[PDB]
């Protein structure tokens, strides 16, 4: 058996940069 | 002797919606319009070379639907739980 | 997960039905 690649760095990178998601915030405990 | 004796029963027709739909598990893209960016010509090509490698490791039309699906499998859902496990 | 495997797995094998058909056996 083994664990080589399947998915190129140039096409990697542009999967990886397009499929996360994310938040924001911009809260104080000022007063 | 070659064991291989299934090309005979593909046609250009699979052959095409395979490719395609190779790309839509390979990247679903954010939204239609990303299907048509420059960039995602690279995937396209990278989708029709796996296509061909696929087609080629295998000795029967069940072991190429396998390989294709196999590869799909781990490309979608390795990305779907290290990049959108939160769904 | 369970659904979108099966789906998953099923969408490309099922592509030489929607294409051809099996009715020839």
């Amino acid at each position: 058996s083994d664990d080589g690649n399947i998915l190129p760095s140039d096409i990697m990178d542009f999967v990886l940069k397009n499929t996360p998601s994310m938040q924001a915030l911009g809260e104080s405990p000022e007063s | 002797g070659v064991r291989k004796g299934w090309h005979e029963h593909v046609t250009q027709d699979l052959r095409s919606h395979l490719v395609h739909k190779l790309v839509q598990a390979i990247f679903p893209t954010p939204d239609p319009a990303a299907l048509k960016d420059r960039r995602m010509e690279n995937l396209v090509a990278y989708a029709k070379k796996v296509e061909g490698d696929m087609y080629e490791s295998a000795n029967s039309r069940d072991e190429y639907y396998h390989l294709l699906a196999e590869k799909i499998y781990k490309i979608q859902k390795e990305l779907e739980e290290k990049r959108r496990s939160r769904l | 997960k369970e659904k979108r495997i099966k789906e998953l797995e099923l969408l490309l094998m099922s592509t030489e039905n929607e294409l051809k058909g099996q009715q020839a056996l």
